[PDB]
DNA sequence: GCTCCTCTAGACTCGACCGC
DNA sequence: GCGGTCGAGTCTAGAGGAGCT
């Protein structure tokens, strides 16, 4: 079975199998991730924002609206006042989150950061969109290559973290029209590779037509590197990469999986092992580890199918309550990478997870 | 323009200025052998397109003939450096001082033991041994050194003063200064270690001090070959290379005493500040032995090396010298993070190759499986001993299952107080995965490594599509070194891996370096194949990270840097520039071959290896061109013109000479390809196998070589291949081969009274006389007529193009001599007449070559190299972009090096209009 | 005033680097709130723009591409005003996913396009598809729990209010109010649609569009506004005593009384990172001990650590509290699990 | 063709300690 | 009192040389 077909079951991925077409995933005109996917993509965004903003000084945080003032961007023109008044004061939809960090340019140290997450919308004519993970890096104009070179190095070791093959996550070089010299990363999809993420030397251009004015505003007045960065893209990718391209699973890393414990009850009684497995799940939850009840599921079904569902959703640890937890509290924990079955106590379930799940991260 | 054999010989421009007028013509008996000899191999009546003539002004050679102008070049060249080595060799010393200055810099004390102040030694032959504390640093603790009347020694400022803010930063600052700031000689025991650790000798521009080593002469005069040294630990002439084994050998007496206090080696910088005085003394007497023995050794070397010409290159082919730029840290930083990073890639895949491997457990599917149905995969038990809620409801609830919840988690009092460690895996499992207790535990077999017995079953290995199995008795081997019937594998033949040292050892890990050239995982899963292309890509940094890590590099500031640097607008006040000096020994061999682990290798940059881009980080600063060229089919060409002269008195006379001269590489008629095409085996092995040959190497090396390379070939299969590559070119004693003249003259001029090179003359070894060794080591005596004629060779290159550079004034220097490369440091301007130079060189090295020998001329095809390669970081060719997995962008987009230009004799001529004058 | 207070401090620009951090921190608190805790509740992605109606009626702008106006009310895109259509799109996507389930939950924290020129707001939508016969006590099980799920962050639980309302169609729904000081204004409202907006997505066949029975849901919909919430939440916290699930910087690290204290607050940060709460390093700064209790203060920062060369004579950090501004010693492996307990607490 | 030195790491064996 | 478990001990194969440290 081919991967799209898996993600789409597992709701990793949403839409009609017209809109399961590359182009029309590798576009971004429709609502591609289903909860599942959007969960990942939401693990995905939170380690790039650790990665760069918490585990990395002189990088910051930007807000930026998804309307540029005053091309190919789509214009938004009110139905009250309804063609040449409709591009000399109509507003325009942003197509990248560059000029959105040039605002918040200062608000005066260098070098430093300016990274951000959001929607941006691109032609397809159809509208679609695309969350673009961009970092803004200013630096001194000498050091611009040195820092693009660490910057290349560092995204695709951080890209590569997470990978199952790190060696898919290529590396290129490119030029723009004005010459500017740049790289570009890559992820080998096996239709061909993409650019999951592109780095532009941006020259002192960048800050002229943004700041048209007086110079003071922008003492070297810095460069741009632009390292920007898909993570629609990406989490297509890690959903690709996972996939082994046996038994289907999706070796996601635990730090990107959606769901990280998947509660379950034996047998009878039902009252009091459910009412076990809900105390178990308020433990479970209060430290901030995602679970997914399945002992609430009113659909029964086989352990087998259970533990095939819970390896294709990524599931890292099945949890089973039998009726012998009630007695001494021993709960038959299994792994997904191993697929081999504990006996681990009830009291030491929650500090087993929170380990293993900092070891993971570390 | 031709010679009886049809063969351009060279332009009447350039020989009537570098040959004889008269000469000699050969006889009509030699000339019609000689076109016999061609036609029987069929190799007379093919001629080749003729190369465009070369009219030139040649220096005008000094003497008579080329003999003479030579031996004067060297006699200028070795005249200061043997005066001083005379005057060292006869000379009376005073007693070492009991007591040692505890001074910063140089001492001196002589009859009076004054504390004298000294920064320079001021003497022209100075016998040395530098002390370095292995574990502080490569930067020297302190130095005993002698001149004659006088007693030397210095110690650095890391004892004097006890600060421990020192850092790996090397700069000249921190080493010996010698030089003054005319020609001077410095004489030790491995003096390539002084070397590196002298301040002087680490700069761009060359120095004028000359480095005599201990080790080198005696490896001339008395050395072993590998097996003699095995054998000796001509026993009572010869000794290993170790200085108290030298001195037992030539001067004897009272032994000199090896410290068992290693206080240099496993010591630190305390053990010496207390221990001076008795260190001081033992590195005296070790000085002390090192001149008693170069006087033993001097006159014995001079008697047994006549030339100028060997002792001027010895002291030219020792002042080797690699700059560097801020891109070596680059590179070793590099080349360490992608070794960590691919490291951490193939233990995460052999993780997740075990992981995989559990899967086998369920329904005990591991017993069908190739590689892991021998482990152990038993299993432990577990011991011991509609619509919404109200609030308040709610609350009831929560507090109700948060109360079950924690009465559940009071019953530990039956859990066994040694908690169990993963009963519920397999046994092979328990043992990978850490204790789940311990103050370190990772997840997964996070302790799997390639080194256990394991690993080459979670890759699932097969050698030639066989899977690798273990056995205690034998090794590692496979199934389907013979069938033991040990192993009782059902249905399977225990083949043990062939292992280095023959079939009675055992093999313990099948990821060994001798491996590395064959074996391959085997069935689906992506990451088994990755695991192996990891281990490949790793091998030669791993194998070799210690030394490449700890060449002892030695960055200069600005303060002394060329003004060419400065001035280039290449040059930037942020990079680092300075230096490696290899710690190379002239003569390492008893062939007189230099010999050095690292920089004097045949290996070159990979798309398949890390860092081994480390040539090419030998970058010329901004302003000067690595100006080199490999010598075209060198030793080929030495044992071609040997075999003509030996024939006859002109060059193409054995075949040999003609596939050597007329044969190229496009059509495939040159040597390497011939053989190729005659076996059926790549260019790459037949060299080896050819260079092999050339050294007289016997059949049976032929033969295990054959089997080594292509394990398809059986022991009788490959007999009979060598035996007819054999007699196809050695012949049968010999006569009828196309290198019987070659090997004839090779054996009658190994097995003479004393044997001598037949060039310059010089004298084998001791303990390979046919007086005192008899008639054992002939491959040794063979393989060292040949390798020692190209040393010669290398000799007459140094020698002559250090008389090029001092006579036309070329800012240049000797950069080093990689096998047959000779590469020179000249400045940007001069790259064209330093080509110029190389070409001269070439021409009248192959010239002497010849004369010598007795041949009078040179055809038009040697005369001049073929390419001259202009380039600014060493390479083979000047199109490479070192592109290596620590490299992947390549040379140019990364370390922003442009590609050179390799030139040629006449683009050369019509840069510099053939003169060399500025 | 609170106004400049926020300015200064980067709560205030609308929402500064503070503001955006505290914002995030109530959306996530939504989020466990209404999706993690809250049983079948699932998360809902849809696009910005919607496929656009043939009536002008509607003030929602329009996209037309430059590259191309009596047809620009046709076929052209519109920003979505409301994440409401959104999430009906989704009614079949989610209805496998709980096996047809009813009831079943969609929520969703997206951006909203409201004409002010274009204004953009923060909307996160509980839109909760339940049987009829149960609407209104859902509707009232809804109102209360939202009610207390924005008091509960609030140090004045009074100043959030609810009331009632009717819609156009007679429907009735209920808002929830915040009492700013210059007034009420709705930071959530729930309506109780019905039906009827469910049919328009899926105008086809009326089994796609409760016990055994299959009925279409009396879709409710609760809608809360995250930057108004926000914006009362700030002002209802006026030095700003934030709760310590809102406040964005929990730890603000120092160094009194050099390079030692340096690699000393390097680890002790990097500690508290890898745990997982965010830290204010002030340790990085270019340069009195007041003025930095006084920012600490004004930032809402729960716990202000320095250490000083004590530290490495005795491994005591000193610990000052925002809420009883007293000084506390602590040793400093000791200091994560004490700030771990103290948020958990908190909570 | 044939050995030597030390340093390192993986595996079988052995007795000594301990909880049932 | 006794079967399981754990920390050396011994052995062997490989790897830097057979020089300087
Ligand atoms: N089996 C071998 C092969 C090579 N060498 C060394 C000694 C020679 O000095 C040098 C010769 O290498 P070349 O670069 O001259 O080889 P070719 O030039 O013949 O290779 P090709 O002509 O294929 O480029 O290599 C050796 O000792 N033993
Ligand atoms: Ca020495
Ligand atoms: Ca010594
Ligand atoms: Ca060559």
């Amino acid at each position: 079975e081919a991967l799209v077909d898996l993600c789409r079951r597992r709701h990793f991925f949403s839409g009609t199998p017209q809109q399961l077409s590359t182009a029309a995933l590798l576009s971004g005109c429709h609502a591609r991730f289903g909860p599942l996917g959007v969960e990942l993509r939401k693990n995905l965004a939170s380690q790039w924002w650790s990665s760069m903003v918490v585990f990395r000084e002189q990088v910051f945080a930007v807000d930026s609206l998804h309307q540029e003032p005053g091309d190919s961007a789509f214009r938004l023109v009110s139905p009250e006042s309804i063609l040449e008044n409709l591009l000399k004061t109509s507003g325009k939809l942003r197509a990248t989150l560059l000029h959105g960090a040039l605002e918040h340019y200062v608000n005066r140290k260098l070098p430093f950061g300016l990274a951000q997450i959001g929607v941006c919308f691109h032609p397809v004519t159809r509208v679609g969109e695309k969350t673009e993970a961009s970092l803004v890096w200013f630096t001194p104009t000498r050091t611009s290559s040195q820092w693009l070179d660490f910057w290349l190095r560092h995204r695709l070791l951080w890209w590569r973290k997470f990978a199952m093959s790190p060696s898919n996550f290529s590396s290129a070089d490119c030029q723009d029209e004005l010459g500017r010299k740049g790289s570009k990363l890559y992820y080998s999809f096996p239709w061909g590779k993409e650019p999951i993420e592109t780095l532009w030397n941006l020259g002192d251009q960048e800050l002229l037509h943004t700041y048209p004015g007086n110079v003071s505003t922008i003492n070297v007045v810095p460069c741009v590197l632009s390292v920007s960065g898909d993570v629609d893209l990406g989490t297509l990718a890690y959903l690709y990469d996972s996939f082994q391209l046996q038994r289907k699973v999706l070796k996601l890393h635990p730090c990107l999986a959606p769901i990280k414990v998947a509660l379950d009850v034996g047998k009878g009684p039902t009252v009091e092992l459910r009412q076990v497995c809900q105390g178990l799940l308020n433990e479970l939850l209060e430290n901030g580890i995602s679970v997914w009840p399945g002992y609430s599921e009113t659909v029964h079904s086989s352990l087998e199918q259970l533990h095939s569902k819970y390896d294709e959703m990524s599931v890292l640890f099945s949890v089973l309550v039998t009726e012998t937890t009630l007695e001494n509290g021993l709960i038959q924990l299994r792994s997904r990478d191993t697929t081999m079955k504990e006996m681990m106590h009830i009291s030491k379930l929650r500090d087993f997870l929170v380990k293993y799940l900092a070891s993971a991260s570390n | 323009r031709h010679n009886p054999l049809d063969i351009q010989m060279l332009s009447r421009g350039l020989h009537e200025q570098i040959f004889g007028q008269g000469g000699e013509m050969p006889g009509e008996a030699a000339v019609r052998r000689s076109v016999e000899h061609l036609q029987k191999h069929g190799l007379w009546g093919q001629p080749a397109v003729p190369l465009p003539d070369v009219e030139l002004r040649l220096p005008p050679l000094y003497g008579d003939n080329l003999d003479q102008h030579f031996r004067l070049l060297a006699q200028k060249q070795s005249l200061p450096y043997l005066e001083a080595a005379n005057l060292l060799l006869q000379a009376q010393l005073p007693p070492k001082p009991p007591a040692w200055a505890w001074a910063e810099g140089w001492t001196r004390y002589g009859p009076e033991g004054e504390a004298v102040p000294v920064a320079i030694p001021e003497e022209r032959a100075l016998v040395f041994d530098v002390e370095v504390c292995l574990a502080e640093g490569t930067c020297p603790t302190l130095a005993v050194a002698i001149s004659p009347s006088a007693w030397y020694s210095w110690c650095s400022q890391r004892l004097v003063e006890e600060r421990y803010s020192w850092t790996s930063q090397l700069s000249p600052a921190d080493l010996i200064p010698l030089e003054v700031p005319q020609e001077q000689l410095v004489v030790g025991h491995n003096v390539s270690f002084d070397r590196a650790h002298i301040r002087e000798q680490y700069l761009i521009q060359g120095s004028r001090m000359r480095f005599l080593d201990t080790m080198s002469m005696h490896m001339a005069i008395s050395g072993l070959s590998s097996f003699q040294r095995s054998l000796w630990i001509w026993l009572d002439i010869s000794s290993v290379n170790s200085l108290a084994e030298v001195h037992r050998l030539y001067v004897g007496g009272p032994p000199l005493e090896k410290e068992p206090r290693e206080l240099f080696v496993k010591g630190t910088m305390k053990d010496i500040r207390e221990n001076f005085q008795d260190l001081m003394q033992y590195c005296a007497q070790d000085v002390w032995a090192t001149h008693e023995v170069f006087q033993q050794q001097l006159p014995l070397f001079l008697e047994r090396c006549p030339h100028p010409v060997t002792l001027a290159g010895m002291l030219e082919m020792g002042v080797s010298y690699l700059p560097v730029n801020q891109n070596w840290e680059r590179y070793l930083a590099e080349a360490q993070g992608t070794y960590e990073e691919l490291q951490r890639e193939m233990k995460k895949s052999l993780m997740d190759l075990a992981n995989d491997a559990c899967q086998l457990l369920s329904g005990e599917r591991y017993k069908e499986d190739p590689w892991l149905w021998d482990l152990e995969w038993d299993l432990q038990e577990f011991k011991q001993k509609l619509g919404p809620c109200s609030e308040e409801e709610e609350f009831q609830q929560d507090v109700m299952a948060r109360a079950c919840l924690q009465k559940l988690k009071g019953t530990t009092e039956l859990l066994p107080k040694r908690p169990q460690h993963l009963p519920g895996h397999p046994g092979w499992y328990r043992k990978l995965c850490p204790r789940l207790d311990d103050p370190a535990w990772t997840p997964g077999p996070s302790l799997l490594s390639l080194q256990m017995r394991v690993t080459p079953k979670l890759m699932a290995l097969t050698w030639d599509g066989f899977p690798l199995h273990y056995s205690e008795r034998h090794g590692w081997g496979y199934l389907v070194n013979g069938p033991y019937n040990d192993v009782d594998i059902p249905g399977c033949w225990f083949f043990k891996l062939p292992h280095k040292d023959g079939n009675s050892c055992n093999v313990g890990s099948p990821f060994a370096k001798d491996f590395l050239p064959k074996l391959q995982a085997g069935p689906g899963g992506a990451s088994g194949p990755r695991a192996l292309e990891i281990n490949k890509m790793i091998s030669f940094w791993r194998n070799a990270h210690k030394r490449i890590s700890s060449q002892m590099v030695v960055w200069l500031p600005r303060s002394a840097l060329p003004r060419a640097v400065i001035r280039h607008p290449d040059y930037d006040e942020e990079g680092l520039y300075g230096a490696i000096l290899p710690q190379v020994v002239t003569a390492g061999t008893i062939t007189r071959r230099a010999v050095e682990p690292t920089w004097l290798t045949a290996s070159n940059a990979r798309p398949d290896r890390v860092g081994s881009e480390l040539k090419a980080m030998v970058q010329a600063p901004p302003g000067y061109t690595l100006v080199g060229a490999d010598v075209d089919s060198q030793e080929l060409w030495i044992a071609a013109v040997l075999g003509d002269a030996h024939f006859a008195g002109m060059h193409g006379c054995t075949a040999f000479g003609w596939m050597t001269l007329q044969g190229r590489k496009s059509r495939g008629t040159d040597l390497h390809s011939k053989t190729a095409t005659t076996v059926g085996i790549s260019r790459e092995h037949a060299k080896i196998f050819n260079y092999g040959r050339i050294y007289g190497a016997g059949q049976p090396f032929a033969e295990r070589l054959l089997m080594q390379f292509n394990h398809r070939l059986t022991q009788q299969e490959a007999a009979e291949k060598a035996q007819q590559m054999y007699a196809a070119t050695k012949g049968l004693r010999w006569k009828g081969g196309t290198e019987s003249e070659m090997f004839n003259k090779l054996e009658s001029i190994a097995t003479s009274d004393i044997p001598r090179t037949p060039v310059l003359g010089c004298c084998i070894s001791r303990a390979l006389e046919p007086s005192a060794v008899q008639e054992e080591f002939m491959t040794s005596r063979v393989n060292w007529v040949v390798q020692s004629s190209a040393v010669d060779y290398l000799h007459l290159m140094l020698v002559a193009m250090k008389w090029l550079f001092e006579e036309f004034a070329i800012d240049g220097r000797f950069c080093i001599s990689i096998h047959d490369e000779v590469r020179y440091l000249v400045r940007e301007e001069d790259r064209y007449r330093a080509a110029l130079a190389l070409q001269i060189t070439n021409l009248l090295t192959r010239c002497m070559f010849a004369y010598k020998l007795g041949l009078n001329d040179l055809p038009q095809s040697v005369a001049f190299f073929s390419a001259v390669d202009i380039d600014r970081c060493l390479r083979k060719e000047v199109t490479m972009d070192c592109k290596t997995p620590s490299n992947p962008t390549g040379m140019e987009r990364r370390y922003g090096i442009p590609q050179g230009e390799a030139l040629d004799i006449y683009q050369i001529i019509e840069l510099t209009k053939g003169s060399l004058e500025k």
